[PDB]
């Protein structure tokens, strides 16, 4: 999930 | 291909299974839409379906303990599948966004389709092989 | 799908369907030699490719000059979009690379002919596009 | 058939050849002070010219290069004719020959703006070559 | 060309 | 192709 939130936080 | 999910299997509590049924249909929600709306109304259907994977990933990790340990390997590589399918959709998205107005921003969406609709048929897949899992560890 | 190129242009001083042609065999040698290549062979498969587009990219951009300005937005917009769709090929090449030893190997080298042949196709709408321009500039 | 829109060696050569025309239908009426500034004025639009060919040359085939390098040539030896006889027309000014020198100015000239069209001409085939033309 | 021809002909 | 280049230096 530390590489899907690298994701989520890539949307802002 | 494959076949409709196992009869054989009850549904009544199976997170995964509503939860992939919940990602398939944000992805949907996306597919459906956006068609029209701008970059203040699609980046967020796709948080959404950011957030929808976000939670099967998180469902599936609490069931892979419980399964056959000899399985546990194609369900952890069918769920970085779904990262990676995430992660075009989100390149697709990137870019439509720095191409607005633009004979670019209607090509950018086709694949931003293109890349939700392939994290919508692995996360059946996903379902899939867990299914087998399940088969599996009762016989 | 679009026609073969316009008979009605010269051919022999046509550097872009020559670098069109030298990029669209580069793809094809690379999706002939990947179902069993490492990641020794494939990732140069991709270089090949690159260069291929590099090369057809300079030259597009040393033509835009005599054709209509009223078709360099057109050409520009089609040249980002191979530059994404090389993108996407280097992309799925390192996931490639980064589950070689799995079953995932396979999947993403699927991904890398799909790219690839966006690429291809993609070169060849630009090549149609050069040449409804260049017909505009012959009058 | 080509499209001139946005050509701009057309766009000097022609105003070279209107540089070279202005010049000839008032020259002789005209003083050294009025017809010198002439001459600099046809030397400026033939400098912007071989400046435009220059930059276009890279996108021509390399086959066609020399022939252009060699009309370049010949443009800037009409200047260097059309000054000559420029000067000799102010130092013979008042005199009987100063009539003949303007005619050889006018021949200068005329030469000038020949060789431009030429210039014009061998690179308009160079563009063809390259856009393609059956 | 018709035009630059217009001049070509001012000369001749 | 400064942005090409920066993918064309990452196959080496």
């Amino acid at each position: 999930t530390r590489e899907l939130d690298e994701l989520m936080a890539s949307l802002s | 291909i494959s076949p409709p999910p196992t009869a054989n299997l009850d549904r009544s509590n199976d997170k995964v299974y509503e939860n992939v049924t919940g990602l398939v249909k944000a992805v949907i929600e996306m597919s459906s839409k956006i068609q029209p709306a701008p970059p203040e109304e699609y980046v967020p259907m796709v948080k959404e379906v950011g957030l929808a994977l976000r939670t099967l990933l998180a469902t599936v990790d609490e069931t892979i303990p419980l399964l056959p340990a000899s399985t546990h390997r194609e369900i952890e590589m069918a769920q970085k599948l779904l990262n990676s399918d995430l992660g075009e959709l989100i390149n697709k998205m990137k870019l439509a966004q720095q191409y607005v107005m633009t004979s670019l921003q209607q090509e950018y969406k086709k694949q931003m389709l293109t890349a939700a609709h392939a994290l919508a048929v692995d996360a059946k897949n996903l379902l899939d092989v867990i299914d087998q899992a399940r088969l599996k560890m009762l016989g």
